[PDB]
């Protein structure tokens, strides 16, 4: 969120 | 120096049969005849990245680029390696100078729109991998990385030529041999063949094996019975995301719950810890805490995992950052499964069972999975909703006229004592009211001058848009608020006097389909808005643009910005009825909804991620919710939309079910968990290899 942080689910690097 | 030469020629030769560190030592001697080799610095860099030693890649390629000034590709390499070592200022001005060394350097300009697109400047990356592909048409790497920017940003010109050409891609990429283009996590984005989805996984698996294979570990000695452990079955979970992060906002409460009389529980951390609540409790309540972090070898983390008597080992990443499934490549334990943080197949050998449910992956789709089915009786989804958010679980509401359930919303722990405090509150057949007096008309006063909160009575009320300035740790959910707390349509520009659809889902979920879809359902119930998340802003422009072409004009959307985890949950009881994403489906987002008691009308598809939402709704027991069709999706939204007596009877149902199912009944799923995995453990003891556990 602006201001802060909200985490997500996420592809790992290739 | 000709010497120099076939000696790297030899190492090349050692190189491509896979004998690494014959190359490595190839490489040196050429080095010691002839320091001065470009080429060599470069080719043994390469390999030093390859088998992970950065640091001592990074001296090769500094090395080379002394040596030759032009040496654009040395350059871009060496930000490659930067960037893995999370130097990403650094990584950023190789790529820079590569590209001004050579302009036409088509890798460099795509290397730097994938620093743009993890830095979350997608406008930027989408200028640069355009470039790429200007440069070098054919660029399977740049063209699906373009795409996913693409996707996330709602921007679909040319989108059915697009999804031909990535599928094209891709069937070529498996044909050649070679590691697909689109990452495994993407696929289900894509109209690919669920074939050609295991494929691309089963790619990726063998890249682990490929990175283990080379440690010539031998296959680890498992224990067959529970002998050892006191007749104890040892589970190691095994996560990057023990922490802030929707993983732990579903699972928190899991290894506390776990019976100590047969169960040993392990948790191995892939990330250091960040400092907050969840992890705090993880560890804590855990029988074991182990911080992988600490340990960066594959080798000695999976010797750690193996001596630690582990039964069966859980992989709660898949192809998701900070995974390491070199770990589970290893099978440092018997029995290995996959869990909760990875909607699809591992395509891997060395994953034994995915933990999933009937509706989300019924029997007949077993061909999609490398992996035996392995089913939770209900769903398998989970969430820590009843824990992290206990005052969502009861709401009353201001009556400021009809009455509404969802226009001025009041929760708190201690909501019941001050509604006891106040004259003239009415209770609905149960939902307490409170009418509009002096009381009332403070609360909106609050609202309207943007206060922080005010006291009514003794007691705190706070504006449910200033929750970080009051308590950050309740905004972001590491603890439960301990004011009473309003939620108002006014706070976000919501219509008193019309229906609200929302979805809070990330914007890239989206697709012409369901946009399309969506705009149906809207004009044919004229009084509604949809509510979306600037989930990236950049999206809502796109959003509203699709949007006009379709029929609808600007006032029938609704943008917010992504809120602080409470806000977010807290906010979906202001809205009517959530509109899932047929495409990939809400998740943890799915959860949040039906939390705060909001009706979810989903359409499950055939990918594991396009069926989680029905499978969320069959355990709560909202059969009627579920889509076979888009017809039929649309016309169960316009019912809700439009028949408001039926509209409060679901909406009743889910508020009453989201405690009475085992949908957020976090000991009762655990329990379900421990029967699930003593089935495969008496399967394995018998000497039997994993078989579909669906009974
Ligand atoms: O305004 C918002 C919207 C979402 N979220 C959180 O952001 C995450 C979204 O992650 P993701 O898109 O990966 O969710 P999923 O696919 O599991 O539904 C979830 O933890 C939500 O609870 C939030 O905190 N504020
Ligand atoms: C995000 S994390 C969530 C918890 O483990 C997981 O179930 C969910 O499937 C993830 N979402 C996507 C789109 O991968």
């Amino acid at each position: 969120y602006p201001g802060g942080s909200t985490p997500v689910s996420s592809a790992n690097m290739m | 120096p000709t010497h120099a030469d076939s000696l790297n020629n030899l190492a090349n030769i050692k190189r491509e049969q896979g004998n690494i560190e014959e190359a490595v030592r190839l490489y040196r001697k050429a080095l010691e005849v002839f320091p001065e080799f470009a080429a060599a610095h470069s080719n043994l860099a390469s390999v030093l990245q390859q088998q992970g030693k950065l640091q001592e890649a990074l001296m090769h390629y500094k090395e080379a680029i002394r040596i030759s000034p032009t040496f654009a590709d040395a350059y871009s390499n060496m930000g490659n390696t930067l960037k893995e070592m999370q130097d990403v200022q650094g990584a950023l001005q190789c790529y820079t100078r590569a590209i001004q060394i050579n302009p036409a350097f088509a890798d460099a300009h795509s290397n730097l729109a994938s620093i743009h697109k993890d830095s979350g400047n997608i406008p930027e990356a989408i200028a640069s991998y355009r470039t790429a592909l200007k440069l070098k048409p054919d660029f399977p790497d740049a063209y699906c990385n373009l795409a996913h920017c693409l996707q996330i940003v709602c921007d679909w010109t040319d989108y059915d030529e697009r999804m031909k050409k990535l599928v094209s891609i891709v069937a070529d990429q498996l044909e050649k041999n070679r590691l697909p283009s689109v990452h495994p996590h993407h696929s289900m984005l894509y109209p690919l063949s669920h074939g050609f989805r295991k494929a691309i996984a089963e790619r990726h698996g063998n890249l682990c094996l490929d990175k283990i294979n080379v440690l010539h570990k031998p296959p680890y000695e498992h224990p067959k019975d529970l002998k050892l452990s006191d007749g104890r079955l040892r589970v190691g979970y095994v996560s990057s995301d023990f922490g802030n992060h929707p993983t732990s906002h579903l699972m928190q409460s899991i290894p506390g719950m776990h019976n100590p009389d047969k169960f040993e529980v392990f948790c191995y951390a892939l990330s250091p810890d960040d400092g907050t609540n969840f992890r705090v409790k993880v560890m804590a309540e855990a029988n074991h805490f182990i911080d992988l972090s600490q340990i960066p070898c594959n080798g000695k983390a999976a010797d750690r995992i193996h001596q630690d008597g582990i039964h069966i080992l859980v992989n709660m990443n898949g192809y998701t950052k900070g995974a390491r499934n070199e770990l589970f490549a290893l099978r440092p334990a018997p029995i290995q499964a996959m869990w909760l943080g990875y909607p699809g197949t591992s395509g891997a050998l060395f994953m034994d069972y995915i933990i999933t449910d009937q509706e989300t992956s019924p029997a007949e789709v077993a061909e999609q999975y490398s992996e035996k089915l392995a089913y939770m009786p209900h769903t398998f989804f989970i969430g820590d909703h009843a824990n992290m958010f206990p005052h969502l679980k009861k709401k009353a509401v201001i009556d400021f006229k009809h009455i509404y359930d969802n226009r001025i919303v009041l929760n708190g722990i201690d909501l019941k004592a001050f509604l006891d405090s106040l004259p003239d509150v009415k209770i609905v057949k149960n939902m307490p009211v409170i009418p509009m007096n002096t009381i009332a008309e403070a609360v909106i006063e609050m609202i309207n001058r943007g206060q922080i909160q005010i006291t009514i009575n003794g007691f705190s009320i706070s504006n449910g848009l200033a929750t970080t300035q009051i308590n950050n740790k309740a905004a972001t959910g590491e603890e439960v608020p301990r004011t009473i707390i309003v939620t108002t349509r006014s706070q976000y520009g919501l219509p008193e006097d019309a229906i609200v659809y929302c979805n809070f889902n990330q914007l890239y979920k989206i697709d012409p389909s369901t946009l399309q879809m969506w705009a149906n359902i809207l004009k044919r119930v004229p009084n509604s808005v949809l509510w979306l998340l600037r989930f990236p802003a950049v999206g809502e422009p796109n959003i509203q643009q699709y949007a006009q072409n379709m029929g609808l004009p600007q006032n029938r959307i609704i943008f917010s910005p992504v809120a602080p985890k409470e806000e977010h949950v807290r906010r979906g009881q202001l809205a009517d009825v959530c509109l899932d994403t047929p495409l990939c489906n809400g998740h943890t987002t799915g959860m949040d909804v039906l939390w705060a008691g909001t009706p979810m009308v989903t359409m499950p598809g055939e990918t594991l991620a396009s069926r989680v939402a029905a499978s969320q709704l069959t355990c709560l027991g909202c059969l009627e919710l579920i889509a076979k069709n888009r017809q039929e999706y649309e016309d169960i939204a316009v019912k809700l939309g439009t028949d408001l007596e039926y509209l409060k009877k679901v909406r009743g149902k889910v508020w009453k079910q989201r405690i009475s199912s085992p949908l957020f009944n976090t000991k009762q799923y655990t329990m379900e968990l421990e029967r699930l995995y003593l089935q495969m453990w008496e399967h394995y003891a018998a000497g039997n290899k994993p078989d579909h556990m669906i009974k």
